[PDB]
């Protein structure tokens, strides 16, 4: 769940340039959570106009 | 300096020379300039009898349930030799454990033992389980015939739920495998490979990982195994491959030929001391691929027309399961095969052919065996039709300085020369050279 | 030239010729065109005697509770010489230290000391704690049997909650072994290994690093150390992984088949000068593997079946604490023993063995050891059988112009030649080089 | 042609042949064919006498106070030669500065200069404090005993607040040292080192880069330099780190041997036109080790146990500022001595020992020194005894082409020849190559 | 702290695969800021249920 | 506009270490929508503080 | 086969062998097999004669206010060799430009030119303006004595607010320098180079890339240049660095020592149809440093101590403004020097020295250059001392197949032998290869 820092002595990329499983399911999860704390943004936009009408 | 086959290639296509391995592996060594040796493997000794059928799978942890030994025995379930239940049968026993759960998969249903009794589970509409695995706190079940793959709750086997599925959209046929490599489990199906990944949420538990497939599917259920932070599978095309950023293929020609001619092909790990056998098994036929040197050896078991040692060290016919110790293969004979030769674009002389082996390594000094037999034989049309065999001695006993050397082999011509040396005798056995005419000297050995 | 053995290699399968280094160590130098030479280890010499029986475990930090020492001897724990209480446990010691406070752990309980007085740790459940661990301001406690880890409160290690654990999810057994890396812990269990950073979060104070997790568990309590960034632990097959992108077997075939025969193996740390070794304990056997140069090598004590210094310099014996200096082993006799050899295809005569080494570096005039003795012995069946020893001296102190010569040995042939080397004095030794047939020049040596 | 040292090999362990390297350093060069050649370093000539006792530090920088003189002698501070005041603290004085305040730290308290007076700054509970630095605008200072560090307010170095702390929780220990690299601070405790950045935020203006620390520590405070965007410190272990992905003992088995004889360890800056001297210095040794070159060489002062020139140019005893000018020590000699050897297999004559060098360049037309002499001496035991020095003159000035010769030194055994060239003259000197048994002579000379 | 880009001649890769301090410290400023904008995220959900009970 | 995941067999660094175009624009792409999200917050804070102010 | 300096190496530390090379260049080439040549430089000609003080700094965009060029001559501003205005600031020259507005700086005061007048720019304090630039829209000046650097308002640098700057943190001195590398400000200051990086907030323009900076300051004004996406910058320790992943030394020991001798260091621009030349002026020496080959050679003038051609193609005891045309400079005499040696183990006789080059290319039938001549002088000291120059020939107009050689040159021993050859002709000059007792027997040339 938690988004994970880079490791010091641990390769982020393969010999070939090409990024390794645990690169690519980080980066899988930090743009998910990007997508999703949007998603909860525009939402939040979208109530905050019925609302912002609701208590007046 | 005659050079040996360091690998089991045995091509029939376009009859190529064959250099079978039988019973010996390529083993790197410090002591001998050359620095790899022929090493033999151990042979087979009985460690326990349990039940009366073929062992289909063991399992033994010592964290779960005292670390006791389950053992199904043809449809049976045993536990430290006592028996628990009848399980179901055709398909290959996949297990799945906890520290207090334990579920069993035969292809049909989900059996679960907690220490106490053995239930069936009941699966969302009855239908039939392909294999069982566990990974971060849930149970992985695969339908049958379908590319849907249902999850548990969490440390519970016998709670399925309907809606508890996901299913693998780019392989829109049946799932087959499941290896859980990196505490995360990659599904094997018949047209791709999927990796996914725990992403902690109650809801949805899994999410694949997009942008990693193999479009190499899996040949049948129970041929991909997981060692050495990476995986082993049997392709759609019966061939092997590894798990990398591009899976290579690490099953060469001869391995392909003999994985095609046979129809069932089921792939298990067998260990030795340092070394990590991914063991493909067909019909007629057993090779192990070592991790190590990256080789592959042929285990037969003499009298049968395939090796004992099945998946999980268990018999292939009997309730026995094995052990390595002592070369001596159940009390009988244990095989080693190996060949050895060159190809000549003339005539060659060859006067003498020394074996620099294992001499005088015997543990008998009153049997038949006192003195082992190692036999030679020599072919000049490319192993196509051989001689007779002719037999030198090892030596007794202490007999450390002993020559194991043949004399005046003859002329050979264009095609080459192969040597074939066999023994089959219950000790222990290992080739460090093949010389051709060497130096004629000596002191008294 | 011949080359010598520069790392320990006894591969008792197959017969395999030998090469036992014996209390040398290879060490790059560049005075020489070679540029190895090997080295003798130092010799033992009492630091300070504490307590009566082994010594389970030697703690010392200079900033920690004004620097005194605590030693775990038998079943107490004593500072300064003096003795705190006792402690209960029989399983390898582990110390967690603070700016004020230190918890011992014994294998079943926690024990703490602030300088005043020692108390039993009251743990949730009062479970048994395997080892004890320090890390980001927390003190990480194992408990015994079970996957779940629990820490205590910040900077405060007297108070433990019952809800403060954390469980490693892709492991269904026990943990055994925890190891502070690059400040974050790391989880060692019977069938996985556990990266963990932390948050800091005082709710989730630490996380589970995904996918990066390797197979290949721990073996026992007590078996992984960490060094230079990385760590070295011995795995469930009896095998020695170093840490890396993949670990990697640093052991070679003969080692894991001496620690395949030994029940009980414990991995610490032996530091000289420059040298860090990571010492795998057995039975009946202390071997030492150099990061520096990447070498096996093996330490003896003359008169005991295993080396007398075990881990953190404690006697396994008696209350001894050892520390390097001199070339005595508690003031008796240090052994140095290593091979060299070479494979012949045929006869070879040798008419001189030349041993450059290190002469005329005795610091004793008269005695016994004025002019120590180096032994050699010569063997043509790849060591199996050897001759008699035939000595020569290093020369007295000052005679630095001395000629190690064994000159006038007999035929070798096919097998070839190997040659013991063996010296018994407490007195530095080094060994340069080692040659066959060398040039007869000189001057008045 | 002989292989002469290229850098200081001193280990006496084994007594292994020693190669020192005084006041000669190895250099790149792309006149000859070699590309290395060994050159003088140049003599110490004093620039400012400036208090009555040893220099302790010494700051310049042309943006701060008008460039002013900034110098620390016994208990004292001087600007520009002229007293200031008092400073107590017995340990390594630190500077830290900005545009209008300069911060000195002698390891007890904090004293602030603002160009008109110098003051005491209160620090947080009267404490110790150990370094002081200066970075992204902050001043930092650490406490000593602890492992806690305080930041100042923004460009105020006077203004320190007891909440404006930060504590390293990967060390439990007591912080020793800090250097600014690349604009962040880390810092070096006595058993991790931690890597901070400033993030930005008034409250919290540094945090810790995680899962980025070094397992070695510091031995003792002023162990840490910093040359080529990486610092150089020397470890808890007595062993010399440059810093990297993975920090890499750049201290050979020498160095290391000779570091751990001396009880005081202190790491500081050495500059030639070109050369980047990481100069580690002992009780009774100085190391400098090149970062162009990547070679240890050694510096001595005629008459003195240790290299007079200490950190920031300061003199160990008088309050003398030194200036590398001409080659005169102090109007005294410099000597200059390396070791050129062979490892012999046999028997080996040496007729002609030729030192192609520098000649003909003295500055001096009537003294003593009109004509420099440069003595070789002879060892065949591997440089343990030696024999008589010979004499040679490198000609008068303008003699360009003289030849520097020895004849007729005798046959050399086995264990190798070692000739020693020793040179204490006051004028420059350089060495190209040394040639045995050379070519016979050409034209006038 | 602004998040930086990617520089065209600067390496964020070492020789062997692992990440170079600049790029991992980068990287955790990223993930910082992550976690930070979630608990805004989640703070602005609570109030404003808050405000839904008690204001209207 | 969709922010996209590393490839398996695609090389986000060349041979020297330095990220290439893709992953340039990529990261580029993530920390702007990582300030726009930003901004996004403090808006919602200053318009959800004059909520308060209005209702109130 | 002589090997001749491919590039200038004269370092007068240590008395080395010198290979200066004057106004020739290495190239590499396809014609022959050895892959390299020595081109000559080409003359200075007539471009323009504007003003009569030195020329400080060249402008010309053909976008920029028509494309009209804008030449600083002693105190004085001119475009199209009108003038101006009187331009305060004994500082180096610095430009900025856009489509409608050039900013000049010149160390005191910014002044604004837009086709109509020269008017002063109002800078905030009336504080001195070190340089100034132009980067993504905005204008960039440094303040002088500080760390402060202003950015003016949109596409205007006539508006400069007082609260529009921004400071480098991590450097407590002055800034010196700006570079705008890829569209972005790079700042070099005494101690350190900071990389800044341009933002769309319009409140915060530029914000300050962490975690990359150079601790390798900038020696003064005027010493940092941008060649092909980096930029060459002097040290704070007169060393050239290259920007790269770390910044690279590209300049070897002579070059260092050379830049130590010279007060002033001024770093500057020079182009050729493909060679880029980025070049360190002295006070008596100019030295240019190749990008494509990455070596050195020193530029000369004939009659001057340094290269008359200086920053922008300006002239520093002048006003005319010199191309790149012909080899005559200034119509005078151009001199080409370079040296070919070999280092010998003993006597070695040259009886035949060839100087394949350029033969009949002489632009001239009639007067004193009909015939142009070479000279060479030998030494046999190591270019300590030489003899007498002996000239030869390179042919009359059309003799293509002149021969270049000397004849009986005589016998060089032990220290090596080195010719300098030097031709002073107006007329073009390429040397290809210098060869050593060559084979006879040609036809009729």
């Amino acid at each position: 769940l938690r988004l994970d820092r880079l490791q010091r002595g641990v390769p982020i990329v393969d010999g070939q340039g090409r990024p390794n499983t645990q690169y690519q399911n980080l980066w899988q999860r930090t743009v998910k959570a990007l997508e999703a704390d949007s998603a909860a943004t525009a939402d939040i936009l979208q109530e905050l106009a019925d609302q912002l009408a609701l208590i007046v | 300096d005659l050079a040996y086959g360091t690998g089991a290639y045995a091509r029939t296509r376009g009859n190529l020379p064959e250099l079978p391995l039988v019973n010996l592996f390529v083993e790197a060594t410090r002591s001998d300039q050359r620095g790899v040796v022929l090493q033999s493997r151990k042979g087979l000794v009985e460690d326990a009898e349990v039940g009366t059928g073929p062992i289909r799978g063991v399992f033994r942890k010592d964290g779960v349930l005292g670390g006791a030994e389950f053992v199904v025995s043809d449809d049976e379930l045993y536990e430290d030799g006592v028996s628990l239940g009848t399980i179901n049968g055709t398909g290959p026993v996949s297990f799945a454990a906890i520290e207090d759960e334990l579920l069993v998969c035969a292809g049909e249903s989900i059996w679960s033992y907690d220490g106490t009794t053995l239930d069936e589970v009941t699966f969302p509409d009855g239908a039939d389980v392909t294999k069982v695995a566990y990974s971060s706190g849930y149970f992985i079940a695969l339908r049958a015939g379908t590319g849907q793959w249902y999850f548990s709750a969490l440390y519970d086997g016998t709670s399925w739920d309907g809606l508890d599925f996901a299913t693998a959209e780019s392989e829109p046929d049946a799932l087959l495998d499941i290896v859980v490599l990196d505490g995360n489990p990659v599904f094997f199906g018949t047209q791709s490979v999927e990796f996914w990944s725990a992403t902690g949420d109650p809801d949805i538990p899994f999410a694949p990982i997009q942008n990693r497939t193999f479009e190499q599917g899996i040949f049948a259920t129970g041929c991909a195994v997981a060692i050495d932070n990476s995986f082993f599978w049997v392709g759609a095309d019966k061939i092997v491959y590894r798990n990398d950023a591009v899976p290579v293929a690490v099953a060469d020609d001869g391995i392909v030929e003999r994985a095609t001619g046979s129809t069932d092909l089921r792939l298990f790990l067998l260990i030795d001391e340092r070394h990590k056998f991914v063991c493909l098994r067909g019909d007629t036929f057993t090779m192990a691929f070592d991790i190590t040197t990256n080789e592959w050896c042929e285990f037969q078991s003499y009298g049968r027309t395939n090796f004992r040692c099945g998946p999980d060290m268990g018999d292939d016919e009997t309730g026995i399961i094995w052990r390595f110790e002592g070369y001596s293969d159940n009390g009988g004979v244990l095989e080693r095969r190996f060949r050895a030769g060159a190809t000549l674009p003339g005539p060659f002389r060859v006067n003498r052919l020394r074996l620099i082996c294992e001499v005088g390594t015997t543990p008998n000094l009153s049997g038949e065996y006192a003195d082992p037999v190692i036999e030679m034989r020599a072919s000049d049309d490319a192993g196509n039709t051989w001689g007779i065999w002719e037999g030198e001695t090892l030596g007794a006993q202490g007999n450390y300085r002993q020559r194991v050397e043949w004399r005046a082999l003859g002329l050979f011509d264009d095609p080459g020369m192969l040597f074939e040396h066999r023994m089959t005798a219950p000790v222990s056995f290992r080739v460090t050279a093949v010389t051709v005419n060497g130096e004629l000297g000596g002191r008294s050995r």
